[PDB]
């Protein structure tokens, strides 16, 4: 059996516009472990991301975190894109501040 | 009972591991490598109903032997060993499979 | 004040683009402190906490060896999973594996695990006995028999109530600032108009650690579940986790709700309530 | 640390 | 709000080479990125190139150094130039675009099948 992602988007600290952050996209309770994660700055890929080891939960679906350094500010939008097989199409999922 | 002899062998090897000096621990690592390996080679050929008593006894003499034998020269030996169980391993599985299915 | 260390290993087949891939990660409570990965170039465990590099090269080339041989292992099951089940020569399939301890707030033995699995289903576990084997099906019945013959609830009752429980003692105490800690979460709640009648208050919890916490949402002393959204606990990368739950609200009909939070680093359960 | 014995194949 | 057509799509030989071609139509100009994946029946799309409006490329590590993605900015265009086809590049290649805002738009799809027979 395949389990589709659980999906996070958010930041380390409580966002400030102009103050340095992380940009975080948690990926959990999926199966099998291949997956790609990419985090997206006004429409356009973010090269540098970097992701946690892979590890998994009781149930043994899969988590990951992808995160990256970045500051807030009121205009740029961020968001993250997820692929997994149990995806027809690669889901995006906006970046909230209050979320 | 060849197996119950590698267990016992594999209990007495994790409680010395913290009373053992700390040069001797690395030997001690590789035993229990090695050990876990010969048990599970033991157990596989007589899970394939292939036991033959006198290729059990050639792998505790090989072990004993790498004992009482100083120390750098044991931890190639047992090294050399444990490639040679991890093949050995792989080519029982492939006949368990073919046990299973059949 | 209990604690737990944990492994997990997980083997990848990929068939016709090399061998399998394994990953083992380990862990003491929330916190991970090795890992080893076989695609890696340094082929070696690696650190991943602070306060386990101060391990002597013994310790690593010991856990290297261990962990390349656990690889090979898991492996060979690949293959043997893929023939017990009769499936295609061409299909990615998992195998993973858990085992660790427990310790109580006497830091004396508790609790054993040592569970696997297949394609992210229970296939074979050890029991709380830690004598005795749970099979899923008639493949791991055979794993089982043969584990049965060869000692191997025994070498890891040894393993489990022993080394496991020394082993966590002495990460426990070389990382008392990191692991002995609790972080109680900073929180606070937030308002925003849905219409011009309704509102969504969202309660945060933040920065705390361990993992473990609870939110829960009251009306009036009501328990407002199924009408509360909560997220799943999450990692914030720098050690601590967060989680909120929010509830729909009648414009006006603020103080009327409550949130709830319960935590192992607040002496007593907080109670926050929107505040204009 | 890792469990040095008790861990088989399948 | 955004419209893609793509085109190219068909038959080629193994060693052979073809161009697809994606224009956007519509709300252009609030596209960032367009490029292509690929999908066969039963799997997920994977990634096969795709560029920015600023140029920033990304190829699937199976198509890298055969296939290159160019655009042209002034009508909103990308090409996909794939050389050395191979069996395993058969699938359906989708167009795809991100808005500014972060909105994800796709095309119908056209096929391209990489067979001797």
């Amino acid at each position: 059996i395949q389990r589709t992602p659980k999906i996070q988007v958010y930041s380390r600290h409580p966002a400030e516009n102009g103050k340095s952050n992380f940009l975080n996209c948690y990926v959990s309770g999926f199966h099998p472990s291949d997956i790609e994660v990419d985090l997206l700055k006004n429409g356009e890929r973010i090269e540098k991301v970097e992701h946690s080891d892979l590890s998994f939960s009781k149930d043994w679906s899969f988590y990951l975190l992808y995160y990256t350094e970045f500051t807030p500010t009121e205009k740029d939008e961020y968001a993250c894109r997820v692929n997994h097989v149990t995806l027809s199409q690669p889901k995006i999922v906006k970046w909230d501040r209050d979320m | 009972d060849p197996l119950k002899r590698l267990t016992e062998l594999a209990l007495e090897a994790l409680r010395d591991e913290p009373h053992v000096p700390p040069e001797d621990r690395p030997l001690v690592t590789l035993l229990q490598i090695a050990l876990n390996l010969a048990i599970n080679v033991v157990v596989n050929r007589r899970h394939l109903g292939r036991t033959d008593p006198e290729h059990d006894r050639k792998l505790l003499e090989e072990l004993e032997e790498i004992r009482k034998l100083p120390r750098e020269e044991a931890e190639k030996r047992l090294e050399e060993l444990i490639e040679r169980l991890e093949e050995e391993n792989e080519k029982l599985a492939e006949e368990e499979v073919k046990q299973f299915r059949s | 004040g209990s604690h737990s260390m944990r492994y997990f290993f997980t083997s990848v087949s990929r068939p016709g683009r090399g061998e399998p891939r394994f990953i083992a990660v380990g862990y003491v409570d929330d916190t991970q402190f090795v890992r080893f990965d076989s695609d890696a170039a340094s082929q070696r465990m690696e650190p991943r906490a602070p306060w386990i590099e101060q391990e002597g090269p013994e310790y690593w080339d010991g856990e290297t060896r261990k962990v390349k041989a656990h690889s090979q292992t898991h492996r060979v099951d690949l293959g043997t999973l893929r023939g017990y089940y009769n499936q295609s020569e061409a299909g990615s399939h998992t195998v993973q594996r858990m085992y660790g301890c427990d310790v109580g707030s006497d830091w004396r033995f508790l609790r054993g695990y040592h569970q696997y699995a297949y394609d992210g289903k229970d296939y074979i576990a050890l029991k709380e006995d830690l004598r005795s084997w749970t099979a899923a099906d008639m493949a791991a019945q055979t794993t089982k028999h043969k584990w049965e013959a060869a000692h191997v609830a025994e070498q890891l009752r040894a393993y489990l109530e022993g080394t496991c429980v020394e082993w966590l003692r002495r990460y426990l105490e070389n990382g008392k600032e990191t692991l002995q800690r609790t972080d109680a979460p900073k929180t606070h709640m937030t308002h925003h108009a849905v219409s011009d009648h309704e509102a969504t208050l969202r309660c945060w919890a933040l920065s705390f650690y361990p993992a473990e916490i609870t939110l829960t949402w009251q009306r009036d002393g009501e328990d407002q579940t199924q009408d509360t959204e909560l997220v799943e606990t999450r990692p914030a990368g720098d050690g601590t986790f967060q989680k909120w739950a929010a509830v729909v609200v009648p414009s006006g009909q603020e103080q009327r709700y409550t949130c709830h939070v319960q935590h192992e680093g607040l002496p007593k359960p907080l109670t926050l309530r929107w505040e204009p | 640390e890792l469990a040095g014995i008790g861990i088989l194949t399948v | 709000e955004v419209k893609l057509v793509e085109s190219g799509g068909g038959l080629v030989q193994p060693g052979g080479s073809l161009r697809l071609s994606c224009a956007a139509s519509g709300s252009i100009f609030s596209i960032n990125t367009m490029g292509w994946y690929r999908q066969t029946p039963g799997k997920q799309r994977d990634l096969v190139a795709d560029i920015s409006s600023g140029g920033s490329t990304k190829y699937g590590d199976s198509v890298k150094g055969r296939f290159t993605i160019s655009r042209d900015n002034t009508k909103n265009t990308v090409y996909l130039q794939m050389n050395s086809l191979k069996p395993e590049d058969t699938a359906v290649y989708y167009c795809y675009g991100l808005s500014y805002s972060n909105d994800d738009y796709w095309g119908q799809g056209t096929q391209v099948t990489v067979s001797s027979g």
